[PDB]
RNA sequence: GAGCAAACCGGAUUAGAUACCCGGGUAGUCCACGCCCUAAACGAUGCGCGCUAGGUCUCUGGGUCUCCUGGGGGCCGAAGCUAAC
């Protein structure tokens, strides 16, 4: 089998530590990567440079990847949630519709592999938890609930 | 009184008066439910699980599967050993280090030095540098066997856990489930049955509940399928499950 | 002495669910009960059936989960993952046919208290008629 | 109106002290009736009600009483919450 996807580059930051002497910076990159065909998964590692921040990232990115249910080319439902102060929410769109979303939700959406979305934004516009924020949407959209409700439950 | 059980062995018991005192308090036993250490409650409850889990032991060891097993308590520790060479797996007696399981790719290296170690007292070069060097590879592969011995056998991540109380080695409990393992532990009233994936509501002190359940666990595994042979063990000479196996010094 | 005697139930089912209670009890009353029927012939909740404690009637309502998972946090996945209260007292929310909503897509229903009987959503606006928009449950 | 003590009187320290220190001293602090009404009047967290693990210490009533059931005060903590604490 493979396991390899496309990866982007969120948003770069340099930190700054303090201590006697001077500062000391620690990188920061906030990578997506995807499949466009329902899988991607958020990571942000840190490094003293910037590509190991980046690599790193990339490594963390592929273990925390969510296989989200697409309809055609759109989110089953709508979904808000909550994180920081953030609240992303998304809407299913018709076809042709566009994606239409920030910097972050789009960079996350576009590599699940969705075309149709309208999205909600209500706090703290944080590239971080905003990212976050797009994900555990992805993770709690439904797969089944059309099961869960009907099914026996043997072995709980 | 010893029902055959406790041997003399010339025990004195000069020492072992109960002349401490004891006689001080008449509370002194608050006495409840648990006299012996062998509770069992709710049964279609309890017995329901058991069969769950010991079914499981039995296909996990079919499937060829790995189980290690994990003893921090002195309340077992050397019982989690019997139960480990007889049942040719990996077991943790000593401590737990943080990622024995999530950092594998790296505890394992220990594990690397230690068999280098042990290859080098094999060997000519034995005393080639300062005594000083020369323990200082002697503690190391020390050392290294002290915490890895056991843990010489996970060529890979195992595909189960039979931590003895999942509430006083949980990161063991954490670790594992958090790479998807089952989890196999004792747990009580004073644990996470929730954590615990394959529960076995021993008792998780007591050294015989242990010795009880962790021993037919390793049966289980062993009687996997079968066989004939049916001279039947002997008595005395039962030194292969490890017992005291030859001394040095 | 209750406020909201419907909000009670809702809420009631709603936390014994975070903590994944077996079933929880609630005061009886026709309506409620009748409001029961549907998160049941629904699937969000394995049944109720009327119970007495202390001498006072009470429900049972037996929660349904999901199955155990893999990973840490092992907790079962929620049937009723949310229940709001729409129409509290003071704040009247009735609406129209046209005006019935179509919650979670689908995924979910809206208890609606129509002249004719307590129904959903789907119901309601197969007969063709509106009212009091009881909750939302999903 | 004993003690204390704004203001104020002297003493001393200070580069200078209408201050910290020291010795006195008035309103005041006290009581009565009347007035004022403010406050870090703080748990800095309105009131009532229903629901959601425990453990530990403690005050107070009932109890088949070192255990369970009610009211009140603290501690630690499930789920959950919170920007974090
Ligand atoms: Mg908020
Ligand atoms: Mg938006
Ligand atoms: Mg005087
Ligand atoms: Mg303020
Ligand atoms: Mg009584
Ligand atoms: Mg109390
Ligand atoms: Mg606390
Ligand atoms: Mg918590």
């Amino acid at each position: 089998p493979e396991t390899d996807f496309e990866e982007k580059m969120i948003l770069i930051r340099r930190t700054a530590r303090m201590q006697a002497g001077g500062r000391r910076f620690r990188f920061g990159a906030l990578v997506v990567v995807g499949d466009r065909q329902g899988r991607v998964g958020l990571g942000f590692g840190k490094a003293p440079e910037v590509p190991l921040a980046v690599q790193k990232a990339g490594y963390y990115a592929r273990r925390n990847m969510v296989e989200v249910p697409l309809q055609n080319g759109t989110i089953p439902h709508e979904i808000e949630v909550e994180f920081g102060a953030s609240k992303i929410v998304l809407k299913p769109a018709a076809p042709g519709t566009g994606v239409i979303a920030g910097a972050v939700p789009r960079a996350i959406l576009e590599l699940a592999g969705v075309t149709d979305i309208l999205t909600k934004e209500l706090g703290s516009r944080n590239p971080i938890n905003i990212a976050y924020a797009t994900m555990e949407a992805l993770r709690q959209l439904r797969t089944k609930a059309d099961v869960e409700r009907l099914r026996k439950g043997e072995a709980h | 009184p010893v029902e055959i059980t406790v041997k003399e062995l010339l025990e004195a018991g000069v020492h072992f008066g109960h002349e401490r005192k004891r006689w001080n308090p008449k509370f002194a036993r608050y006495i409840y439910a648990e006299r012996n250490g062998i509770h069992i409650i709710d049964l279609q409850k309890t017995m329901e699980e058991l069969e769950r889990t010991f079914r499981f032991i039995e296909d996990l060891a079919m499937r060829g599967g790995t189980i290690l097993f994990v003893g921090t308590k002195k309340q077992a520790q050397d019982i989690v050993r019997m139960e480990a060479e007889r049942a040719g797996m990996p077991y943790v007696n000593q401590r737990w280090l943080g990622g024995m399981l999530t950092n594998f790719k790296t505890i394992s290296q220990r594990v690397h030095r230690l068999e280098e170690l042990e290859a080098l007292f094999a060997s000519p070069e034995i005393e080639e540098r300062p005594k000083k060097e020369q323990v200082r590879l002697k503690h190391e592969l020390e050392r290294l066997q002290k915490y890895l011995s056991g843990f010489r056998l996970l060529k890979r991540l195992p595909d189960a856990i039979f931590v003895v109380d999942p509430t006083k080695e949980a990161i063991a409990v954490r670790e594992a489930r958090k790479l998807f393992i089952p989890v196999i532990a004792l747990a009580d009233t004073d644990s996470d049955p929730d954590l615990v994936d394959y529960i076995i509501p021993g008792n998780d002190d007591a050294i015989r509940s242990i010795q009880l359940i962790l021993s037919r666990a390793v049966d289980l595994i062993i009687q996997a399928r079968g066989g004939v042979v049916e001279p039947s063990p002997s008595y005395a000479l039962v030194q292969e499950a490890e017992a005291t196996e030859t001394p040095e010094g | 002495m209750l406020t909201d005697p419907i909000a009670d139930m809702l809420t009631r089912i709603r936390n014994a669910t975070r903590v994944y209670k077996e079933s929880t009890e609630v005061p009886a009353s026709r309506f409620k009960e009748e409001i029961l029927k549907i998160l049941a012939r629904e699937g969000f909740i394995k049944g109720y059936e009327r119970v007495e404690v202390d001498g006072k009637p009470y429900l049972r309502i037996h929660l349904k989960y999901g199955p155990r998972r893999q990973g840490p946090d092992p907790r079962p996945e929620q049937v009723i993952k949310h229940i709001r209260r729409i129409s509290r007292p003071g704040r009247r929310v009735y609406v129209g046919v046209k005006e019935i909503p179509r919650v979670r897509r689908g995924l979910g229903i809206a208890i609606l208290s129509t002249p004719k009987g307590v129904l959903t959503d789907r119901e309601a606006r197969k007969l063709g008629v509106g009212g009091e928009l009881i909750c939302e449950v999903w």
